[PDB]
């Protein structure tokens, strides 16, 4: 109804076998969902939806592994739960299962039969499709072909904040029972509630083919430092329920040409400290070969701050980010690209100072015609 | 007019009297059918070829083994139905099915029925075998079956559907009027 995210991701480590990668819990599989307020009561269709990334390889085509842990597209799954946050359904019984939709690849049963006369092309789009596209499909369809590919939720709504519902009902929760936030403010802001929580949204990012026909299979792996080049760990939270890491990576769009990520993690760093940093960005090209895939350089490398340079913090809303590429010393070195452009808004700033004020500014097209989008979202 | 005695074997709850009534009656029957056994007749064609069919309706139950083995002389083609939404009926007609059917009758031959093709992808059936543990009788799982009992074909039928009941009893009639090889 609002076409956008509402909820941080819920994460769960999933294993190799269908199987929890955590089975310790197996049943504290859990996740409690802030902030539910009027607005959040009357939003006309609100929907907890599941997407699997599979970690691990590319592909799961014999013949080839791939550097494991690679975050390939496999799917969503969504069912809207308005009834539900009215509160009708109110079970702690209700074990929903969820039909899971893994993105089309339909290449086992059409294939069997074309004959006498054939006239047909196209490329391979089983997950190449653009994940707004998978997202506002399953919003106007109603069935899933899953047969029985999906995953079980009991759910219920609760009234009241984490405390209370911690409180009164925490047989349900307990303080190791995994919580994700809906991203934003409330409609009753306490004076103290000090949250962190800076929800980046990879909406999409375009990318051209380059020297490879294909389209270089682009990792975006984005390192937060502080203003001196050094990563820091937990930094970037991919989804709710689970810590942070040091360096995120991004879905690898198999050769695809404008990915769309759809991805969100949150941000949160010391508040004094976080003013004093920046970010770095890493796009490299994902062959099929493992010993490519580490040999390999980011052959776009992108970096990105914290606070504008006035102490402000970075403002909300989309923000783009430029694939910078060539002699990427110029873009890894402690300070020195924080003295270069990094993202584009910077970047067409810095070249209008330059119009009015000449003062040998030459923008590298190492700038090229690849480049990053994200959107900022700052629950501080 | 040439008779076939195809008494129809398998399990309780797993889809013989629903393909027989299905088959003589044409209905499906709605709950689990208490079956000690019956006699049916109908008028059904054969590759062509029009045969008559006595048929038996027999019981699933452990308890009356001795009348549906008293039933299984004069049998010429053994339609075991075991449910695909229940593959250890499967199991069953691996065990017990098939092997007091050759006991009673060697050589005699049977055709394979996978009762419930439709819930093959039905997500009831699916989320349900999956909480239990086994998975759907796939065409290859029957084929199985029916490659090591020795059964002239393993077919699939869906009562609920009507899917494949009068190509089940034919095919029954043609395991007899066609020797398999
Ligand atoms: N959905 C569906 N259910 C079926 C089908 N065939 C049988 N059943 C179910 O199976 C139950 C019992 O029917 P049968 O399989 O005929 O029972 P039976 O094999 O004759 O075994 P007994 O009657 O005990 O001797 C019914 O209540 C149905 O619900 C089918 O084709 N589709
Ligand atoms: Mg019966």
């Amino acid at each position: 109804d609002q076409s956008t995210f509402i909820s941080e991701n819920y994460l769960i480590r999933w294993g190799s076998n269908g199987m929890p990668k955590e089975i310790e819990k197996l049943n504290n599989l859990q996740a409690v969902f802030t902030d539910l307020s009027s607005m959040d009561l009357i939003r006309p269709r609100v929907s907890l939806v599941c997407q699997i990334v599979r970690v691990g390889h590319m592909e799961l085509k014999e013949g080839k592994k791939h550097t494991c842990g690679l975050r390939r597209p496999f799917g969503v799954a969504v069912m809207d739960i308005t009834d539900i946050i009215h509160g009708k359904v109110d079970d702690e019984e209700k074990q929903h299962f969820i039909p899971f939709q893994q993105i089309a690849m339909e290449t086992y049963i059409r294939q069997r039969q074309l004959i006498m006369s054939p006239l047909i092309t196209s490329h391979v789009i089983g997950e190449n499709e653009p994940l707004t596209s998978v997202l506002n499909k399953v919003i106007a369809a109603k069935e899933v072909n899953h047969k029985g590919q999906g995953l079980w939720v009991s759910l219920k709504l609760l009234p009241g904040d984490l405390t209370q519902v911690q409180k009164n009902f925490s047989h349900l929760v307990d303080r190791s029972t995994a919580i994700a936030r809906k991203m934003g403010f409330p409609e009753i802001i306490l004076p103290g509630d000090v949250r962190n929580d800076i929800y980046v949204t990879l909406i999409h990012g375009e990318f051209d083919k380059g020297k490879k026909k294909t389209p270089k299979n682009v990792e975006v792996t984005m390192s937060v430092h502080d203003e001196e080049g050094k990563l820091l760990e937990k930094a970037i939270h991919p989804g709710a329920g689970y810590e942070g890491i040091s360096e995120y990576k991004s879905v690898v769009y198999y050769q695809v040409k404008q990915p769309c990520w759809y991805e969100t993690v949150k941000v949160s760093i010391a508040i004094e400290e976080v003013t004093r940093c920046h970010i770095r960005f890493t796009f490299r090209h994902r062959s099929s070969q493992e010993t490519r895939d580490k040999s390999e350089r980011a052959f776009g490398v992108a970096f990105v701050k914290l606070m504008n340079p006035d102490g402000t913090t970075l403002q909300d809303g989309r923000h783009d980010l430029v694939v910078y590429k060539g002699d990427n010393k110029k873009m890894e070195d402690a300070k020195f690209y924080l003295t270069l452009p990094g993202t584009k808004m910077e970047m067409e700033e810095k070249e209008l100072q330059a119009s009015k004020n000449l003062v040998t500014f030459t923008p590298s097209k190492d700038s090229t015609k690849d480049s990053f989008q994200i959107a900022t979202l700052i629950c501080s | 007019m040439q008779s076939i005695k195809c008494v129809v074997v398998g399990d309780g709850a797993v889809g013989k009297t629903c393909l027989l009534i299905c088959y003589t009656t044409n209905a499906f029957p709605k709950e689990y059918i208490p079956t000690v056994f019956d006699n049916y007749s109908a008028q059904s064609a054969v590759d062509g070829r029009t045969v008559n069919l006595n048929l038996w309706d027999t019981a699933g139950l452990e308890e009356y083994d001795r009348l549906r083995t008293l039933s299984y002389p004069q049998t010429n083609v053994f339609v075991i139905c075991f449910s695909i939404a229940s593959p250890p009926s499967y199991e069953n007609v691996r065990h017990k099915w098939h092997p007091e059917v050759c006991h009673h009758c060697p050589d005699v031959p049977i055709l394979l029925v996978g009762t419930k093709k439709d819930l093959r992808a039905q997500p009831d059936t699916l989320r349900r075998l999956k909480e239990q543990g086994q998975a759907p009788i796939t065409p290859q799982q029957g084929q199985a079956l029916a490659k090591q009992i020795h059964a002239v074909r393993y077919l699939e039928c869906s009562a609920l559907q009507q899917d494949g009941v009068k190509e089940v009893f034919a095919e029954a009639v043609r395991a007899v009027l066609n020797p398999t090889p």
